[PDB]
């Protein structure tokens, strides 16, 4: 009942970044990608493993198969810089990815 | 030879609309359920519990869309001289449309089915006063729900208000919208830029003739609060008037007062926007 | 003169003159589990 | 919907604390509440989740035993209320709308401003 | 798992009505008719015959009087890896609107 | 004088103004195994 | 297969008559109860147990319980001097009490 996440992630501003979250028959799980700014509450930019709430850009997609889901950022901007987090349930919880740090080059 | 055929609809949990059908697109391959007061549990093909993608169904002409997960019927292989069961579990999602009456405390859906729930059946603003007809846990309203699209896959970035009833033969899903600005008791028939009103005989005659029509009504106005559920008589009947002014006597005439309305024989609601001219 | 709304049957004669209705029989008849019937319980012994 | 929370709250070990949090725009039965919090410069960590329709609550293996989740239905207000607090719980406490009875795959779509509890 | 439920409509008969019904306002346990050219006769919950109360039924809007004497829907009893069969029995008496052209 | 065509509800709103209709019904409920089911295809092991 | 009553029974104009019909499982049985005057044909004055024909008086009452059926008279006037038979269907074939007598003293 938990969820692989790698610490940190740096991409150049020009090129897209990839963040990976690996869990058991984690394709059977709707991943949800939160992205949290330093003091801010999280905001959901990707759920239900393919979509985008209102207001988030077409830049962010989002894929969930096997024992792997990905988060892909494409023409990853300045203000990209965050902390993102993938989380399913498992079970009677939802478990919470360990938090990637994107670094913006 | 068939020595018999048992067909049954078995509603579709929450758990499953939700978890299974709305996020991943799929649905179980067995079917869990209370029938005749007893817990049944029907496994497709007879094997283990997997997901099945839910395809669209085959097109017919004037036919609304819908989704199965299961195209053949499974019957048992064969062995001489035995009787043998084979189950067959087929999840079914069929878009329909359902129509109420008033007082709009029950509700039919284009299958012959009836729902003995108020369509404004809900949680918030006074839903929880309208007729429902089942148990407290038959009924689920989600707040935030992501209709998901089953041939595009395209999520709904809009959260609507989502009520689900599972009555013991299916599951109905629709969105709730609140009952005073969706319903109405009466309903706009004409629209007349001409209706002289004269008064005469301590009675009101109004006549149109572009219709060729001329209505009674008594002196006094028909109170608008005495009609039930008479939220869209003034709304149509400003929109309506405006318009008409605008098209017409923008240039030469001007309104006298806010619209009145009054009863004619028959049952026939006029909203009268009087009119002077400019001299 | 005065002309009175006359007609010689309503809409609720017409639909009344029907010796049965598609849409009243099936909300008697599907209202059977609710009446004759305990839908909710559920035995297991 | 909107979510808000309590003020910040300053403890000693071993108390309590109750964190309200008011749903104001819809009715706040028609969703669930999910109680998360997060360290100081750590990763979010889930507490529990509640069915203000109904009461019924859910709760982390970890949590369980130390947080009482109830409601208030006619203020509108969820309180989630630690028991036998240490010096790791200096935390952000979120409410937010998210997976429970409503459906466990739902997404945590609406949050609240959190509040920030030191021991 | 269910593997068939064959539900069925049979006549009280005269003898009944009138001796149990109207008289005593009780009915009997078992249904004893005809269907398919065959005496068929069913006991509920597979039980000796009884007389059973027909008590009002749950209260449904605009819908006429009716009372029945059963509510459970009888299920057999669980035998592991075994086809059991289960029978009830509910009498329903039910005032009705009739019309004719 | 000209008399326009005038009724208070055509023959489409009265039909209409029924909650069920047998006919209809009937053509979707018809539809269901041409729709969820292959009717055609044989199956022998 | 048979019904058992009191040969006579002697009571008060006051107060009020009670009689009693034995038989084994009478409360499975609708017990109706006759009056006969002399010289006239029976009256049925109690039928299905509890119930009285039209014109019978709201004074008579019946009870039927397990083996005893029973006829109560309340303010039992000098006329209801008279003959009173229990009544029910046993094995095709009525079966009539034995008759009680009423005296009013």
């Amino acid at each position: 009942a938990g969820l692989t996440q790698p610490p940190s992630v740096s991409v150049a501003p020009g090129k897209t970044a990839r963040i990976s979250c690996g869990g058991n028959n984690i394709g059977s799980k709707s991943v949800h990608w939160y992205q949290q700014k330093p003091g801010q509450a999280p905001v959901l930019v990707i759920y239900y493993d393919s979509d985008r709430p209102s207001g988030i850009p077409e830049r962010f997609s989002g894929s969930n198969s096997g024992n792997t889901a990905t988060l892909t950022i494409s023409r990853v901007e300045a203000g990209d810089e965050a902390d993102y987090y993938c989380q399913v349930w498992d079970s009677g919880s939802v478990v919470f990815g360990g938090g990637t740090k994107l670094t913006v080059l | 030879q068939f020595m018999g055929i048992f067909e049954d609809r078995a509603p579709v949990p929450f758990e499953e609309v939700i978890d299974k059908i709305n996020a991943k697109g799929v649905c179980r391959s067995t079917a869990k359920y209370v029938r005749n007061n007893m817990e049944t549990t029907a496994f497709h093909r007879d094997d283990h519990e997997t997901d099945m993608e839910l395809k669209p169904a085959k097109v017919a002409t004037r036919t609304s869309r819908g989704w199965h997960t299961t195209d053949l019927k499974y019957n048992p292989s064969r062995v001489e001289a035995f009787h043998r069961y084979g189950t067959t579990v087929n999840c079914i999602v069929e878009e329909v449309d359902a129509r109420s009456v008033y007082p709009y405390d029950e509700f039919v859906l284009a299958t012959g089915d009836f729902v003995y729930m108020s369509p404004f059946y809900g949680y918030r603003e006074g839903s929880h006063t309208e007729h429902t007809s089942y148990a407290a846990d038959r009924f689920k309203q989600v707040d935030g729900f992501y209709a998901r699209d089953l041939t595009t896959k395209a999520r709904a970035t809009s959260p609507t208000t989502r009520n689900l009833l599972t009555t013991p033969k299916f599951t109905v899903a629709w969105d709730w919208v609140p009952k005073r600005p969706a319903v109405c008791t009466m309903t706009k028939w004409q629209e007349v830029d001409e209706m002289l009103r004269a008064e005469y005989g301590g009675s009101f005659r109004f006549s149109s003739d572009a219709i060729s029509t001329t209505f009674t009504t008594n002196l006094t106005q028909y109170s608008l609060s005495r009609v039930d559920l008479g939220d869209c008589i003034g709304r149509d009947a400003r929109e309506a008037i405006d318009r008409m002014f605008a098209r017409k006597y923008n240039a030469t005439h001007i309104k006298v007062g806010q619209p009145q309305y009054y009863l004619a024989t028959g049952g026939f609601l006029i909203a009268y926007q009087p009119l002077l001219s400019n001299t | 003169h005065e002309f009175v709304p006359l007609e010689v049957y309503t809409r609720h004669e017409i639909k009344d003159s029907g010796l049965l209705d598609y849409t009243e029989v099936q909300r008697r008849n599907q209202l059977h589990d609710l009446r004759f019937a305990d839908i909710d319980t559920v035995i297991r012994a | 919907v909107q979510l808000v929370q309590s003020g910040a709250e300053v403890k000693t070990p071993g108390a309590s604390v109750r964190v309200s949090c008011k749903a104001s725009g819809h009715t706040f039965r028609t969703f669930d509440i999910n109680w998360v919090r997060q360290a100081a410069g750590q990763g979010l960590e889930w507490m529990g989740w509640m069915s203000p329709n109904s009461g019924n609550t859910g709760y982390a293996r970890q949590f369980q035993g130390r947080v009482t989740m109830t409601r208030n239905i006619s203020a509108n207000t969820a309180y989630m209320e630690l028991r036998g607090l240490r010096f790791d719980d200096t935390a952000v406490y979120y409410c937010a709308r998210g997976p429970g009875s409503t459906g466990t795959t739902g997404s945590m779509d609406v949050w609240g401003q959190g509040t920030t509890v030191t021991v």
